[PDB]
C-alpha cells in the first residue's frame, strides 16, 4: 500500500538546492531499486535516476545528470533526491518508488515550486463504454533480460501517484482488475482494456526497465466517447 | 506453514558472488503468506532439475518484504524456476 513517505512541497527562489526526502516502511531498502520520477504540471512522467542502497550504485537519465543527486541511507532506511541551481524548469512533482519490474511502490509525490526511444501510441484516444482500448508501446531495442520482457504499465488518474497495471509485459498486477491485460514480445507492446469502464478515465504510461535508463513512454490520455 | 500458491517478482538485478553463486532477491504476489518459496534450477530444456539451493527453506513472510535467496546454478546454460506452473518466474542464467 502506502509504504513510502516522502517529504513536504517545497517553495524556493531560483538557485535554491533541496533535499527531498523518501522513507520507507515494511521492507528494507537495501534489497531493492530506489527510484526518483519527476513530473511536469499535465505532463509525462520522467525516470530521474535509480540507487541501489546496499552499495550506493546510482544511474541516471542522461537529462537529470548534473542536476539530480540521488542518495541513500539504509540505517534509515531513507531514501533521497538532491536538486542543484534550481530553475522554473525544475517546478514538478517529484515521486520516489520501489521497484525493478515495475514500481509496484510509489511515495504521494513533493511538489518543488521554484518561483522566477520509448515511443507510445496514440498521444489520446475515446472509446465507448464496454468496448476495448488498445494502447501500444515500441521500443528501438530489444526489452528482454532472463528471458523475460521487462515492459510495464501504469494507470494515472488526475492529481493521483501513477499505479502499476501490468508488470513483465503479461503479469497482472494484485488489485487491479481483469479487464486489464498486456501482451507482447520483442519491441511491440501492447496494453488492453476489455471492456472498457467509466472509471478507466486517466493517463497511461508504458516503461522498459531491462538496462537504464528505464524510461517510460509519452502517455496515452483515454477518454470515454461523448 | 506451505508452499507459496501465488506468482513473484524479482527486486533487483541477479548478482553473482565471488563464490561462484548467485544471489536472487524476490518478491511475493500471491495469497497465504508467510509461505514457503518454490525455488529450483533446469537444465538449458527445462526439464531436470540442476545446481542447488544454498539458503535454507527460503520463505516470503508477507507481499511487501524481500527474500534474499542464495543458489548455485551449474556451469553454462540454466533456467532459476521461482513458484509453481505457468504462472512460475523463469529467469534464463549463463555460468562462465
Amino acid at each position: 500500500v502506502k509504504l513510502l513517505e516522502q517529504s513536504g512541497a517545497e517553495l524556493v527562489k531560483p538557485g535554491a538546492s533541496v533535499r527531498l526526502s523518501c522513507t520507507a516502511s515494511g521492507f528494507n531498502i537495501k534489497d531493492t531499486y530506489m527510484s526518483w520520477v519527476k513530473q511536469r504540471p499535465e505532463q509525462g512522467l520522467e525516470w530521474i535516476g535509480r540507487i541501489d542502497p546496499a552499495n550506493g550504485d546510482t544511474k541516471y537519465d542522461p537529462k537529470f545528470q548534473g542536476k539530480a543527486t540521488i542518495t541513500a541511507d539504509t540505517s534509515s532506511n531513507t531514501a533521497y533526491l538532491h536538486l542543484s541551481s534550481l530553475t522554473s524548469g525544475d517546478t514538478a512533482v517529484y515521486y520516489c518508488s520501489r521497484g525493478w519490474e515495475g514500481f509496484a511502490y510509489w511515495g504521494q509525490g513533493t511538489l518543488v515550486t521554484v518561483s522566477a526511444v520509448m515511443t507510445q501510441t496514440p498521444a489520446s484516444l475515446a472509446v465507448s463504454l464496454g468496448q476495448r482500448a488498445t494502447i501500444s508501446c515500441r521500443a528501438s531495442e530489444n526489452v528482454d533480460r532472463y528471458g523475460n520482457s521487462f515492459m510495464h504499465w501504469y494507470q494515472q488518474k488526475a492529481g493521483q501517484p501513477p499505479k502499476l497495471l501490468i508488470y513483465r509485459a503479461s503479469n497482472l498486477e494484485s488489485g487491479i482488475p481483469a479487464r486489464f491485460s498486456g501482451s507482447g514480445s520483442r519491441t511491440d507492446f501492447t496494453l488492453t482494456i476489455n471492456p472498457v469502464e467509466a472509471d478507466d478515465v486517466a493517463t497511461y504510461f508504458c516503461q522498459r526497465s531491462n538496462e537504464v535508463p528505464w524510461t517510460f513512454g509519452g502517455g496515452t490520455k483515454l477518454e470515454i466517447k461523448r | 506453514y506451505t508452499m507459496c500458491s501465488g506468482k513473484f517478482s524479482i527486486d533487483k538485478e541477479m548478482a553473482e558472488t565471488q563464490h561462484g553463486t548467485t544471489v536472487v532477491k524476490v518478491k511475493y504476489e500471491g495469497a497465504g503468506a508467510p509461505c514457503k518459496v518454490p525455488i529450483e534450477i533446469r537444465d538449458v530444456n527445462k526439464e531436470k532439475v540442476v545446481g542447488r539451493i544454498i539458503s535454507s527453506t527460503p520463505f516470503a513472510e508477507n507481499t511487501n518484504s524481500v527474500t534474499n535467496i542464495e543458489l548455485e546454478p551449474p556451469f553454462g546454460d540454466s533456467y532459476i524456476v521461482i513458484g509453481v506452473g505457468d504462472s512460475a518466474l523463469t529467469l534464463h542464467w549463463f555460468r562462465k
